[PDB]
RNA sequence: AGAUCUUGGUGGUAGUAGCAAAUAUUCAAACGAGAACUUUGAAGGCCGAAGUGGAGAAGGGUUCCAUGUGAACAGCAGUUGA
RNA sequence: UCUGGGUCGGGGUUUCGUACGUAGCAGAGCAGCUCCCUCGCUGCGAUCUAUUGAAAGUCAGCCCUCGACACAAGGGUUUGU
């Protein structure tokens, strides 16, 4: 009953699930598992990986 | 019984080796009497005994 | 003559193993 | 029992259900379902049963 | 197992009025049925069921 | 009748999952003559050479997860054997295994 | 009765340590009283031409080659064998 | 037993990430075919797109089946105040 966050896949995290990451620069990211997380720490585009929200609304 | 004898005897005739010698094993007892490299090609000339095909290794790969 | 009968059995003594390998060509008998 | 992490009431906000057969990330079949709309295993099923 | 969200009633902690995540065991407890009756009969030597 | 004979479908990932990659293949005909044993009852069952290359065909540890065998319970009647009867597991190639029901099959 | 005595024999240890260097075997058949190991066939593998291939020198001395045996030997077995 | 437990099959869950084939006036281009066409068509070509969150696996120590198949009142050894 928390906030509700989203990913760098743009899937729904509910409270006590994946993990949350801080920048030097000041820019909060959380993500949903280790998948998103590493997809991310990658520098790779989430608009070019098919079981991504961001992917699915673009095409 | 065991045809070890004849597979030599027919890897010479054929100028082949043991790996290109093929023995029927349904005439097993046939090839069996055959102590001599005159049988031996009788049963090659028969059918008994076939000098089996080089395994392919084929450069249309490299090619 | 070649029957339907004869070319069945055929097709098991002119196949001496799988894929690839050589078809028999002749199994003679003489004495 | 007289300390107060004892005796202290318990009012539960949420309880999680998602799949622990793996990293779940769906409470109920019908959130899964809404979310992800419909499959072609269903889009068959509409199509062979009518 | 799972885990729940609750709210904190613990006066003068951090989380006070704050949720937390914690860990549950499910325990399943269906009703148990009574066969018997047991007595027990206090000796110098411990308990002897009578 | 004992001169039945079915067409199963055996789960050979089911059965290996575990086993080391030297022994994988081996092992698969182990259980599959072990599987023959169960639903025929016979202790003498005689594997065919082509489903013998089939579990062998991708390797001694890449053993196909599934395979389509048929079960041919005969009578022994051949010699004198402690054994009445003996199964004899053939192969059956299939493009899919999806709805394949155990089927019992004529002669 | 002794001499870490001489020679020979026998125990406990003990059915124990162990039979773990170099990727790996499987299916059917034959012979046979008997087959994990022999043979044949079919698969899957290794040596990968500086070979686990084909031939010699030194050394060995009949180990070469056929047939047969299944006592002993081949540290399991064997219908196989230097 | 008011059956049972298995084996397949199905469903769920979940893992990875969008299969083969076909289609495209997608595609760096290149090589051929022009009575031709009035801007055209025939091949090779990584990759892209649609089919397709598809394909594949998923208990062997995952969950629910009651769909199909066969099997289960069988075996052996002992035990007396
Ligand atoms: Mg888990
Ligand atoms: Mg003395
Ligand atoms: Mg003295
Ligand atoms: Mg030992
Ligand atoms: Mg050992
Ligand atoms: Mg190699
Ligand atoms: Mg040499
Ligand atoms: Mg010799
Ligand atoms: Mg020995
Ligand atoms: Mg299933």
């Amino acid at each position: 009953m928390k906030v509700e966050l989203c990913s760098f896949s743009g899937y729904k995290i509910y409270p006590g699930h994946g993990r949350r990451y801080a920048r030097t620069d000041g820019k909060v990211f959380q993500f949903l598992n280790a998948k998103c997380e590493s997809a991310f720490l990658s520098k790779r585009n989430p608009r070019q990986i098919n079981w991504t929200v961001l992917y699915r609304r673009k095409h | 019984s065991m045809l070890r004898l004849q597979k030599r005897l027919a890897s010479s005739v054929l100028r082949c080796g043991k790996k290109k010698v093929w023995l029927d094993p349904n005439e097993t007892n046939e090839i069996a009497n055959a102590n001599s490299r005159q049988q031996i090609r009788k049963l090659i000339k028969d059918g008994l005994i076939i000098r089996k095909p080089v395994t392919v290794h084929s450069r249309a790969r490299c090619r | 003559i070649m029957n339907q009968e004869k070319l069945a059995k055929l097709q098991a003594q002119v196949r001496i193993g799988g894929k690839g390998t050589a078809r028999r060509k002749k199994k003679v008998v003489h004495r | 029992q007289t300390k107060r992490r004892a005796l202290e009431k318990i009012d539960l906000k949420f309880i999680d259900t998602t799949s622990k057969f793996g990293h779940g990330r769906f409470q109920t079949m019908e959130e899964k379902k809404a979310f992800m709309g419909p499959l072609k295993k269903d889009r068959i099923a509409k199509e062979e049963g009518a | 197992m799972t885990h729940i969200v609750r709210e904190v009633d613990r006066p003068g902690s951090k989380v006070n009025k704050k949720e937390v995540v914690e860990a549950v065991t499910i325990v399943e407890t269906p009703p148990m049925v009574v066969v018997g009756i047991v007595g027990y009969v206090e000796t110098p030597r411990g308990l002897r069921t009578f | 009748n004992e001169v039945v004979t079915r067409e199963y479908t055996i789960n050979i990932h089911k059965r290996i999952h575990g086993v080391g990659f030297k022994k994988r293949a081996p092992r698969a005909l182990k259980e599959i003559r072990k599987f023959a044993m169960k639903e025929m009852g016979t202790p003498d069952v005689r594997i065919d050479t082509r489903l013998n290359k089939a579990v062998w065909a991708k390797g001694i540890r890449n053993v196909p997860y599934r395979i389509r065998v048929r079960l041919s319970r005969k009578r022994n009647e051949d010699e004198d054997s402690p054994n009445k009867l003996y199964t004899l597991v053939t192969y059956v190639p299939v493009t899919t295994f999806k709805n394949l029901q155990t089927v019992n099959v004529d002669e």
